[PDB]
């Protein structure tokens, strides 16, 4: 049982769209304060091309970057939990029979009792929901559920 | 109960019976300054050759995939800017928990050699309170500090027969203690040692071979660098790798280094020493007598120059 993509990568889309929504406004352009001169059309960096020093004038502090950061790392914590909900059931991919069976012996009960946890267990996991979202961020397992 | 108690136990152990993954939730962070190709790098330890390079906590994943058991971890990636209003970020970084999950770079820049060691002991401080905020217990930061001071004194630099299986820096003659290095210990040697694995990284060491010659320096330029920063990385206990971003000076030796330091596993090459932007400082190996050897080679320079005179910064 295995997440493709994982959620490195996960992080790393939130972090993407991060990327793209803060280059709405680092990657507009900066204006040289004059022109048609000789000697700023010589070498600039991306802080004397583009406003991008509008990160660093953030006004109220940086605490929104924080908050947003801090809804990505709730929203990795909260997919990463749910899928650590199915990753913990590799156990049955993981089985050998003989640390259940030599376990559990010849008393017939706990065989009776166990026929009786995976009839509850497989009534748990054939239940409705295929796809799981928080937000926007969707988990797909229902082949595995399957 | 009974069975389902016994049958969570099953499953507790049945888990444990399964092959062996490396364990996930490490971080990495990025220490040092901007325009030194961190993004750059960091990407093609990654696996990639620039990436979408934002600023602040830019954020990547190492595809740490096992050629042994054949599984594939990834390990995170902060790239901290060099800007200390956005240093900040660094509580979705590092925790406490994942304090031992963490392998520590610094960036220097080699393209800027001369802003290098107000950088270190800045970004250091900053690394400082950082991690006086973050608040370990110390009888377990104590721990740390004293088993890193065991691993420290467990290395030894590879030899040719140590460039292939692991290099047996624990017991070789089994149940003993013996020394491996041994270290003379100054105020230059780990005063304040943080008991994790700490790393800095040279970078673009090409564009030393710019000021080899558009500023023409000689070998006793880089042992005055190189000393001060071998006081002050065994101040902290750690490794120091010299490395060229644009023309990608040995990618491999830095992700072996990588999966040695976080999970344990065999960094394959001796310490270099033999070309001067590429000399290989471990951790655990150098020490303030080997700092003295430099001072042999010292023949036309005493060390008690400035940092930024000697090592000629040109006012912009």
């Amino acid at each position: 049982i295995y997440l493709n993509p994982p959620i490195e990568e996960c992080r790393y889309k939130l972090y993407q769209e991060m990327f793209a929504w803060k280059m709405v406004v680092l990657s507009l352009p900066r204006i040289q304060s004059q022109r048609y001169q000789v000697g700023v059309h010589y070498e600039l960096t991306e802080e004397e091309k583009f406003y991008r020093n509008a990160l660093t004038r953030m006004p109220d502090g940086p605490v929104a970057l924080e908050e947003s950061y801090s809804a990505v790392m709730g929203i990795v914590s909260e997919v990463e939990q749910y899928v650590k909900v199915w990753l913990q059931y590799q156990c049955l991919w993981d089985m050998q029979a003989e640390n259940i069976y030599n376990r559990l012996g010849e008393d017939l009960n706990k065989w009776q009792a166990l026929l009786v946890q995976i009839r509850k267990a497989r009534g748990t996991f054939d239940n409705a929901e295929t796809k799981k979202e928080f937000g926007p961020v969707v988990i797909d397992y229902g082949k595995v559920q399957s | 109960e009974e069975g389902q108690s016994l049958w969570s136990s099953i499953l507790s152990e049945v888990s444990t019976r399964a092959r062996s993954k490396l364990p996930s939730g490490k971080n990495i962070l990025v220490f040092g300054e901007d325009g030194s190709g961190k993004t750059t790098l960091m990407t093609k330890l990654q696996g990639a050759e620039h990436g979408k390079k934002g600023r602040g906590l830019e954020y990547l994943y190492l595809s740490v995939h096992d050629e042994d058991r054949d599984d594939h971890t990834r390990c995170n990636v902060w790239i901290l800017d060099g800007d200390l209003y956005h240093k900040g970020l660094l509580k979705f970084a590092v925790s406490a928990e994942s304090l031992p999950e963490t392998l520590v770079i610094f960036v220097a820049d080699m393209s800027r050699p001369w802003t290098v060691m107000e950088s270190l002991q800045k970004w250091a401080s900053v690394l400082r309170e950082h991690i006086d905020k973050m608040k370990i217990p110390p009888e377990k930061m104590r721990e740390l500090e004293r088993k890193f001071v065991k691993d420290f004194q467990d290395y030894m630099e590879p030899e040719e027969g140590c460039q292939g299986s692991p290099q047996r820096r624990g017991p070789l003659t089994s149940g003993s203690d013996e020394e491996n290095v041994a270290l003379p210990l100054g105020d230059n040697v780990l005063t304040h040692n943080l008991g994790i694995p700490v790393l800095v990284v040279c970078t673009k060491c090409d564009a030393v071979s710019v000021l080899e010659k558009e500023h023409d320096y000689r070998d006793e330029h880089l042992d005055f660098i190189q000393s001060h920063l071998r006081r002050f990385c065994l101040q902290y206990g750690a490794a120091l790798i010299y490395t060229s971003v644009k023309e990608e000076k040995n990618l491999d030796l830095l992700y072996k280094y990588i999966v040695h330091k976080t999970y344990g596993f065999h960094f394959t090459t001796p310490a270099l020493v033999v070309e001067k932007d590429a000399v290989f400082i471990p951790a655990g190996w150098d020490n303030e007598k080997k700092i003295a050897i430099l001072h042999e080679n010292f023949t036309t320079v005493k060390p008690e120059d400035a940092y930024e005179d000697f090592i000629v910064k040109p006012p912009v």
